[PDB]
């Protein structure tokens, strides 16, 4: 028997699902064949419609219980009808699935904190999972988060228990350090060597991107340490950090190309 | 003959799984065939509303989150859009880098779609257990190049792994699969099921490599971070070592496309020949992609190596030029306020007004984009017909190769089978161009690493960004006022393909394609999935 995992998609772009399948320790096939039982996942599951909905119920009714992964924020306006699956408001199905879950893992800034659809003026009245349900969640933010961080947290929760969280529900294992503190451009920052524009010689020489809006100094994530796709990260590609793992970054980190 | 029940009655499939986003399909069935259809998108986010009043430089970061499956493409469209609004012509290297990242995205996107989203509609995974592995190996040896992953040992290993999974009774993502316990609409012999399933697992690994290649130039995947107004920020992406690695990875991915993807697509298509007469539409549109000149939207349209164009009524002899002024969106059958019909995207309005579930008068969060009164299919099939009609050498070669292999006329491509084939066709063509495109940017970058041009934010302006994303013709339209976003409208390929009826009550491409779909078993309507999935729906994209 492999531990049951129910994965719900709410108000999301599916970038978090995509991030998750970029895992290489283990690869996704090995994860779902050997380590977990992924019992509902709309992006890749075979069943559709009534058959899919029956698959969800079978998982929610499972004798061994289940862990809940939530992707996307919850649109709450008009009784939650602006976001629906199988004729039910997303808020309704997420509430129900969360009630008897062994644990709740929010993959991405959207489920964790509200995300892009919550940004002003928030026409769908989108909320993060913890706010909408009124329960604590394990938050794995980033837009999307590193698969290392998501799979890392899943494994930890299944084997060891709940990992130490910060004030924003993020595992200290992955979000304990500022991006900036591990950035290879830090010497330039310390020396006040800033690129004034993307076309400047300074930018060509790899100068710090702080003057171009880099939110690395206020962003908790492990991007420079672990990289993405085993090859790169935004600052290495010459672009400032957006602060995408911070709550409500869409409204607290903008304008993205300024520090104002 | 095509298995068909006698069922008369409605069928609702919600959720449509193995797509991006939340789609509800409703159909009326009579004597086992769909007679009417509705494409009902079930989520609204409202990125266009959220963008109002914001810094135009921020738009690409918000719009990229329109979709994480077709990641990058919206950052690209927004950047082209703002670049046009501020009237900046990006450096040659930036055009090259932006186009290569789009090429990498096509490779990743199409592989995942065929195997992990579409394949389960044609392949019976559990039947793979009944296959003779040795027999499967020799079969695979006849329809595709020699490779260790196609040996009896390797195929048996897959079958054993699958066998242990099924025997556990925890079927996970295969729970209640339409093919469990046999299904008349699934035709493949067990050996083919095993071969396809082995490649399905290989492709889960290969898509990681595809994403890594893309991230070398993109910074990360999903959601790239290398584009800026006036070009790109990734100076390292022009250097020798990273591009050597980019080429190496890209060739691995391309080997898998040519060894596994195309041969499986051809094998599957030969068994489902009847699907070459189901799910056709008549009008095709493409903005084109991979241009040699991206200094303006018109230069993009004229110089795209995958050409732009408009085909109407299946007439492969009259490919018209795209008229950007002719595009508009209707809201009559959508969840938006009345009086929003016929809006050109520069005058686009997004005023949500929900009614109720299954209201025939308003049944979707997608707008209905129309072109001179007609619905337009966009995507790989659209690009393929247009390129074929214009006599694009690569498209001529690869399409004729496919038409030969399946022994059908070019008219058979107007179908769900054709729609599926075209996705494989252009993937092979992208692969064939990779080494050339890379060498171009490698040589160029070595000589002069200029990557971002100077520009100035205008007080008042408008601009449009065009791209042909993996699913089709994408456009972002901006009005700038007081140096801020006054209006920002997205018109996305899935909006074209899967939106609701227009103001005249004319069906969208998916709704028309579903008419005439045979239903072998109403409770397991795999045929609806086959056609819907062939359009490669992206609902977060379509609604935004
Ligand atoms: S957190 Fe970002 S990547 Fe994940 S679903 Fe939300 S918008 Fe998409
Ligand atoms: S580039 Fe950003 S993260 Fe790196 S040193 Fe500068 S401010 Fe810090
Ligand atoms: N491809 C893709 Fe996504 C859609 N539809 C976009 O643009
Ligand atoms: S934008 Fe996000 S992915 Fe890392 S580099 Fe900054 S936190
Ligand atoms: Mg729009
Ligand atoms: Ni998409």
């Amino acid at each position: 028997h492999r531990p049951s995992v129910v994965w719900l998609h709410n108000a999301e772009c599916t970038g978090c699902t995509e991030a998750a399948i970029r895992t290489i320790k283990p690869y996704i096939d090995a994860l779902i064949l050997d380590t977990i039982s992924l019992d509902y996942q709309e992006t890749i599951m075979a069943a559709a419609g009534e058959a899919a909905e029956a698959a969800l119920h079978q998982a929610l009714e499972g004798k061994d219980g289940y862990y809940l992964v939530v992707e996307g924020g919850l649109p709450t306006i008009d009784g939650g009808q602006w976001g629906m699956v199988a004729g039910h408001p997303m808020i309704e199905t997420t509430k129900k699935a969360a009630a008897k879950a062994k644990g709740i893992i929010c993959i991405g800034t959207c489920s964790a904190y509200g995300g892009v659809q919550k940004a002003k003026p928030n026409p769908s009245q989108a909320k993060g999972v913890s706010e909408a349900l009124g329960v604590k969640t394990i938050n794995i933010p980033g837009c999307p988060p590193n698969p290392i961080n998501f799979v890392g947290a899943v494994v930890h929760v299944l084997t060891k228990g709940i990992p130490d969280l910060d004030e924003n529900g993020r595992p200290k294992l992955f979000y304990g350090e500022l991006v900036h503190d591990n950035c290879p451009r830090l010497p330039h920052f310390e020396a006040s060597e800033f690129a004034p524009s993307f076309d400047s010689e300074e930018a060509k020489k790899g100068f710090c991107l702080y003057e171009l809006g880099c939110k690395g100094p206020v962003t908790y994530n492990n991007c420079p340490k672990v990289l993405f796709n085993q090859v790169n990260w935004p600052v290495q590609a010459g672009h400032p950090c957006l602060g995408c793992s911070e709550p409500d970054f869409w409204d607290t980190m903008t304008p993205f190309y300024e520090q104002g | 003959p095509t298995p068909q029940s006698t069922f008369t009655g409605p069928i609702v499939v919600d959720p449509i799984t193995r797509i991006e986003g939340h789609l509800r399909i409703m159909v009326e069935v009579e004597n086992g065939k769909v007679k009417d259809a509705w494409s009902s998108s079930q989520l609204f986010r409202g990125l266009e509303i959220i963008l109002k009043g914001r810094d135009p430089r921020d738009a690409q970061h918000f719009t990229q989150r329109a979709c994480g499956v077709c990641t990058y493409v919206h950052a690209l469209a927004s950047s082209r859009c703002v670049d046009d609004a501020v009237k900046v012509s990006i450096p040659a290297n930036a055009r090259m880098m932006r186009n290569l990242v789009m090429a990498s995205q096509y490779l990743h996107d199409h592989l995942v779609h065929f195997y992990h989203l579409h394949a389960l509609d044609w392949v019976d995974v559990t039947a793979a257990l009944k296959a003779d592995p040795n027999k499967a190996a020799k079969l695979a040896a006849s329809i595709a190049p020699a490779r260790p992953g196609n040996s009896a040992k390797a195929l048996k290993a897959v079958q054993d792994k699958l066998k242990a999974f099924v025997e556990s009774g925890q079927l996970g993502i295969f729970t209640n699969a339409y093919f469990l316990g046999g299904h008349k609409a699934y035709y493949l012999p067990p050996e083919v099921d095993l071969i396809a399933t082995a490649h399905y697992l290989e492709a889960l690994h290969m898509q990681v490599k595809a994403a890594s290649a893309m991230a070398i130039l993109g910074g990360k995947n999903p959601h790239t971070q290398f584009t800026v107004v006036g070009g790109c920020s990734n100076y390292q992406g022009l250097t020798k070592d990273p591009l050597a690695n980019y080429l190496a990875l890209s060739k691995e991915v391309c080997q898998f496309v040519n060894e596994c993807y195309i041969p499986d697509l051809l094998a599957v298509a030969g068994f489902y020949k009847d699907w070459g007469g189901i799910g056709g539409t008549s009008n095709y549109l493409a903005f084109g992609e991979f241009a040699t000149d991206d200094s303006s939207p018109e230069k993009h349209l004229a110089t795209s190596q995958f050409p732009s164009g408009v085909i109407t009524g299946r007439d492969l002899g009259k490919v018209d030029n795209v008229d950007l002024g002719a595009i508009y969106e209707d809201v009559k059958y959508s969840w938006y306020a009345p009086g929003g019909d016929g809006k050109h995207p520069y005058d686009g309005v997004t005023d949500p007004k929900y009614t109720k579930l299954d209201d025939k008068d308003h049944y979707s969060w997608m707008k209905a984009p129309r072109y001179k009164g007609k619905a337009m299919e966009v995507g790989p099939l659209a690009r393929t017909f247009i390129a074929y009609a214009k006599g694009q050498p690569d498209f001529k070669k690869v399409v004729d190769m496919v038409l030969g292999k399946l022994s059908v006329p070019a008219t058979a491509l107007h179908s769900t089978l054709g729609r599926t084939a075209a996705r494989g066709i252009e993937t092979a063509i992208v692969c064939a161009n990779m080494e050339k495109w890379i060498k171009e940017m490698a040589d160029s970058g070595a000589k002069d690493n200029t990557l971002c041009a100077k520009w100035e934010m205008p007080e008042e302006s408008k601009g449009v960004g065009l791209a042909d994303a993996p699913r089709g013709a994408l456009s972002h339209w901006i009005r700038i006022k007081g140096k801020k976003i006054d209006n920002f409208q997205l018109v996305v390929p899935s909006t074209w393909n899967l939106g609701p009826r227009g103001a005249q009550g004319d069906k969208s491409p998916v709704e028309e394609a579903l008419i005439g779909t045979p239903i072998a078993d109403p409770k397991r309507p795999v045929e609806i999935l086959r056609t819907v999935h062939a359009f490669d729906p992206c609902i977060a994209c379509g609604v935004h």
